[PDB]
Parts: C-alpha cells; structure tokens; sequence
C-alpha cells in the first residue's frame, strides 16, 4: 500500500447534484 | 432458496456490493418480471441499481455534448456527436426498460392502499422522463416533458393526501418535481415556489432522514435565487 | 482524418466519459493495424486496459471475501451462488489479461526492435502486470505458470532498463515499484520486495537533483509509493 | 364517439386478431373492474382471452413436469434443482392467472348477478369451477383437496341452475356437463361418475336435439360429439 | 454449475415449454458472457429469437391490416394505431437487442477462419434489419434497408469464397436476400437472377442431399411464384 | 386433454424466407 495505480476526476465528487441521492 | 427469485435477489446484493450496477439492474429487473410485489428493500435494490446506470449514461453524455458544443473539422465534429448519439441511445434503452417496468408491473399492482408504494413507483416514472427529457429534442421531447409532469403531478396529489409534510418520500418527490421544473421547464419562479411551500410546509411539522431532504431543497433554493 | 487517428479520438473521447470498455476496444484496434504505438498512444492503451482490468479485480476481491466468508459459515446453497459469482468476474478478468498478452505477444513486443529500448520495457513491464493480475486470481499449478511468466517479463524488462534508462525515468521506476510489489505480494517474498524497492529508491534519488520541474514531479510521485510501501512491507 | 368501456373491448378484439392473449386478458380484466355486467359477447372475449392466457401456462407446466418426473427418476439431482426452479416459475404464473379470474367471479361478476340471471350465473360458476381445476392439475396434498372442493361446489350449483333454468340442448350447459364429467375422471379419478353425468348430458340433448336451427344445432352438437368421445375413452383407458 | 450452464439449460427447457421469450432471454444473457457460441448454442439463439421477432411480425401484419380497412371513424382508427405502434415497438426492441449481440459479440468474435459463423451471423443481422425494414418508413427506413443490403452483401462474398454452392447456410442466404429484394427492394428481376443463379449454381454440383435440396426447392418455389 | 376446447387457416400460409 501499493503498485502504480490522477485526472480532473478529483474535482467530481465537489460536484453539485440538484437532485435526490441515495 | 433454490428458486429464480431468491436466485436474482442474491446475484442483485453481490452485484451491488461489487459495483456492478449493470449486473445489478438486469437482476432487479428480472425480479420485477416475475409479477410479484416488490418489498421495500426489493424496491430501493431495483432503485439504486437503475439511478447508477442511468447516473454513468447521463454523466458520460454530458461530457461528451459538452466536448460537442466545442465545434469549429466536419469528420472530428461527426464523430464527436456520433459517440454522443450512440450513448444518448444506452440511455434511453435504459430509462424506457425502467418505465415499462413501472408500467407493466409495479404502478399496475399497486393496490389501492399501497400509497408509499404508489407515489415512489410515479416519482420514479417522473424522473426517467425527465432523463429522456434532459437529452430529447423536437416532438419527442415535448412528449416526454408532458409524461414527466404528469407522473410527478398524480405522485403529488396522492402523496398531498396521504402523507405527512415531513415524509421522506413526498419531500424527495418535492424536491425532483421542483428540479424539474428548473432544469426541464426553465420554470425558476415555479420550481422555486414548490421547493419554498414543501420546505414551508414541513418545518411546520417538525426520523433526521427528513432533515437532510430538507436541506437539499433549501440548498437548491438558495441557488436558484 | 484517417482511420487510425478516428480511433485514436474515439479513445480519447471514451476517456473523457469514463467509458473504458469503449477506450479499451478502441486501442486495441489501433494496436492490430500493425503500425507502432507513439508514447502517447502506449499510455492511452495502459490507461484503458488498466482501468478495465481493475474495475474487474476490485469486483473479484470483494466477492471472493463474500465467498469464504460464506464458506465458513458453512451456508452450502449460498456458497454456490457466490461461487457461481467470483467465477463468472474471474473469467472477465482472465479475457480482458489475455486480450492485452495476446497484443503485446502477436504485436506491440513483436514489432520492436532491439534499439526501441524504451518501448521493449514498457510493453514487458506491461506483461509482467498482465500475468500478476492473472496470478492474482489462479492457485495450484494455474498460479506457478502465470507466475513465472509475469517474473520472467519483469526480470528482462528490468535489464534492459538497467542497461538503457536513468535511475529517474517514470517507467523504470514504474517498474522497480510493480516488481517489487510482485515479490511481496505475488510470492510473499519480502526481503527480495524490499531490496528491490529500496535499491530503486536510492539510485533515483541521487540523481533527482537534475531534473526540470516537470520531469520532476513524475519521479517523485512514484519514488513516493515505493518509500510507502517499503514503510508498510518492513513492519509486516 | 367511442366511449372508454367500448375502447377496452376494441383492445381485446384487436389483442384477439393478433393472438396477444396477455393483451387481451388484461383489456377484459378492465372492463370486468369498471364494475358494469358483461354482455353475452363480452364474457365470450373475457373467456377466450383467459383460456388461451391459462392454457399456455397449463401446456408449458406439464412439458417441464414431465421433465422433471423424468429428471428425478435418473437421479440427477443438480439438473432436477434446475428443471423445479423452472417448473414453479410456470406454475405461479399459472397460479397468479387463475387466481385474477376468480378473484373477478368472486368480486364482480357472480357478486353483481341477479337471481333471474340464470345465464350469467351458470356461466361464472361454471368458469369458477375451471378455473378451481386448473389450480387442482398442479396442486397436490392438502393444497390439492382445497381448490378441488371449491372446483366441485362451483361445477354443483353451476349444474343444479342449469338443470332448473336452461334446456339440454343449451351450450352452456352441454359444456358445464362436459367440463364437470371431466373433473370427476381426471381430478378425482371416478370413472363410474364422470361416465354418469356425461352420458345422461348426452341422452338429455340429443332427444331434443331435432327443434334446433342449423346454426343452434352446430353449436350443440359440437359438444356432444366431445361429450361421446370422451366417454368412449374414458370407458376404455 | 456456473452461470453458462445455468442459462443453457433454462433455454432448452424454454424451448420444450414454446416459451420463447424466456428463450431468447437466456440465450441474450449466454451470448453476454463474451464466450464462443458452439453449434448447437448459435441455433438456440437463432430459434428462440427467429420465434420472438415472428410473433410480433404476424401481430403487426395483422393489426396494420385492420389499420388499412379501417380508413372507412378518427377515434377508432387512432387506437388501432396506437396497437400497431406498440406492437412495432416491441418488434423494434426485439431486433435491436438481436443486432445490438452480433455486433458487440457474436460477429466481433469471429475469428478469420470460422467463415461458417461469419456467413450465418452476418446473414442473421441481415435478416434483423430486414425486419425492421418491413415496419420502417421514411428516413429510418432508408438507414436499415441499406444496413440490411451491406450485411448480406458481405456474407454472400464470404459464403462465395469459402463455401460449395451446395452449402446449406450459402443457400439459406441466397434464400433470404432474394426475399430482401423482393419484398424489401421491390427489385423482381434481381431477386429472381439471384434466387436462379444460387438454384444453378447447386444443382451443378449436386445424406447432405436431402438438407441443400429443401432449400434449394424454396428457392425454385419463389422463382415459380414472382415469375 | 378432454374439455372444452377460422385464423386456424395459419399453416396453409407459405414462408417465403427460410423456416
């Protein structure tokens, strides 16, 4: 912990969502 | 529990564990097949299995009409808006298999007690119109805006009569009816009055689910204002 | 405008909206018109298969620690169903491996020459993760042969890289780092996973000092997990 | 203007031309539960669509039986757990068909008839003992001894209105005869009384057979002729 | 027993139940496992999705009929539309979920050696298109009927290559692209040159007797009816 | 089996294409 495994998917889960989650 | 319908609820949960939404909602959707009523956690396995395939599809088309709308080479644009069509037709597989499950079987067999049943299966339908709504052009989208309108509309009324200000359900109806009139109808007044009077009429009332419901409809009104 | 670089787009648009499956399929027809792949076009080919790989090995483990946790419990109807669930995502995986080994083998090793020393190693680098991935999954004799393929693919990508590329390239740490984590992992052999690791470290990071920012912050980052591991792997 | 009742019947006539009998049924289902009497047509199309929607089902269900007889016999214990899971698929679909029509006799349809409606009543009890029948073909035990005592009671008074009420003749009541004869010999396995009633149906129509019309008279005699053949089988096998 | 065997066995039996629909569905759910379909497994499929799509072709055949004589009340012919337009919907999704497997699969699969499975998947998304065709009308119809044309165009040019005029599947396919001309293209003379020249063709180079001789009788038996 | 059982004129339809 660990081999190689970043793209503006960092900036998503900031996202506003409008509607209902769950 | 050698039966097909144990057998799909048990291939849904792994599936669901697994993050295998697909795998999921094809279980969950055979489920509903059989003709049987759904429980409450029969219901919410086929609802969190379908709002995350639909969810990739709609999130994967948004990026892709986006790059489209980026448009000044005519074979790059053709290509761009040919993979665009080629997911906003998953998309639509995807939400028309919802409806008519909800056609077909779980509005159908509601009994007329069955009022939680009932204003979450119309919610549902009033929200998978209104993903085909979100990319539907011409015809077919005012089609589909008028079937969303009128599922969130009767899921309203019941859901007016028969509960409580403070229930879960109809304050999520409430909020999706409102962002459905902000995004769908460019409606803000509306959507904002609706958001404004379910929020109004809960905070009279005041089981903290409630209160994180609530929340999102302030949230969204203190956006859209 | 041309055939190759449509499919070069759609790959590029199928990574923009997370469709993998579709970036996957699309660099693997480029790989089969039997032309090279650019270093841009390499990495869009790992990041496609690496993501659809890993959606399927992330899927695997946690059914398997469904399964024997099931197995334990000695519910005997539900293991089967369980069992019946690993399988079918094991076979995934094990296609989406041999889809990429047999690219590597029929195309992207083949058509190297013996002075492309950067792409030799990327591509056995990038078999020796293919066969771990598959050794992942396997036990018995299954598991020895995947094994010794993928060490087999590590060891010479690792010469030639020792014999052709700096101490700080990004893909011979990349490779320092998946081999170390081979070892430790793969053949529970620690000592070797961290000598491994640890030399790879100290001969990067004499020479860091000369590199511009961007070439920099590649090293750097990778350099950063073979230190973390080497933390986690001598504690135990 | 076609009103909404006449719109559901247009439904089931073109489900029916187009051999969609799940469209149909459903489309009789509606007009049955808006609570209005159905005319002589209309229980016509409401049979038709729910005898080809069950019967289906019933053919199915004895194919994948008769598989899994055959199955278990061989031992074959991990395909049997296969051939059941499938073979109680059809039957609760069999069962959820049967048990809609009956829940429309009981509701509606026997619930809304008068006294004089000798037609309509023998009609839906006739159906209602059908359809007991057919829950009787898959039932075993105790199960099994339920509906076929509800499947006897209806099939009873079905034929007691129809002897006080309708000629021998009546195709009604020539089928209600055949179909309880043939409750005795297949569900009940009495030979002896199955062969009573449909002989005495039989000798009842065929003395008055003579006063019908060409077009009355085929009707009847069709199921007469089924009434004979059975009896011959059945005195036989 | 995992999934695959699970399927295949519900699909048999679905098959000695007719009950097609839940034929056809694990016959999909087999084809998705991403797994070659042996011979016996390509005819499953092929049987219980030949039956599906020929229900709903014989109800729309029935109810567009009505919908013709009904031109004679708006309110009554709206619904016998509105009948036809879902059953056509149902047909379409039948179709589509047909062509959407020997796309992402069954054709994708193929390796260049099993023209066999070439020639007979390539000849089923012909004959899928053609359905669709058969319902289809203005600009969608143009897009299946020239998809319909490339598909059994390509196999026809492999089933040449690779296969004895005599061959059951070439002679099933030189059967239905006739059929394509004729009732899709309205093209007689071309359907009848193909049809005649596949019959000629067989009867040069004629146990597998009796299978290529029942096609090749169909083939003469709409020569005989369109000339 | 023994109970109460025009477009019946179906198997007289000819197929055109292959059955």
């Amino acid at each position: 912990r660990g081999s190689f495994r970043a793209l503006s998917q960092k900036m998503s889960p900031f996202k506003r969502q409008l509607s209902l989650r769950i | 529990f050698m039966g097909d319908r144990e057998q799909l609820l048990q291939r849904a949960r792994l599936a669901e564990q697994a993050e295998r939404y697909d795998d999921m909602a094809s279980a969950m959707k055979a489920v509903t097949e059989l003709n049987e009523p759904l429980s409450n956690e029969d219901r919410n396995l086929l609802s969190v299995a379908y709002k995350n395939v639909v969810g990739a599809r709609r999130s994967s088309w948004r990026v892709i009409s986006s790059i489209e709308q980026k448009t000044m080479n005519e074979k790059k644009l053709e290509k761009v808006k040919a993979y665009r069509e080629k997911i906003e037709k998953e998309l639509e597989t995807v939400c028309n298999d919802v409806l008519a499950l909800l056609d077909k079987f779980l509005i159908k067999n509601c009994n007329d007690f069955q009022y939680e049943s009932k204003v979450f299966y119309l919610k549902m339908k009033g929200d998978y119109y209104r993903y085909l709504a979100e990319v539907a052009s011409g015809e077919k989208k005012n089609s589909v805006v008028e079937a969303s309108e009128a599922a969130y509309k009767e899921a309203f009324e019941i859901s007016k009569e028969h509960m409580q200000p403070t229930h879960p359900i109809r304050l999520g109806l409430a909020l999706n009816f409102s962002v459905f009139y902000y995004e769908i109808q460019n409606a803000p007044e509306q959507a904002c009055l609706l958001a404004k009077q379910a929020f109004d009429d809960a905070i009279a009332e005041l089981y903290k689910d409630s209160t994180l419901i609530m929340q999102l409809l302030r949230d969204n009104l203190t956006l859209w204002t």
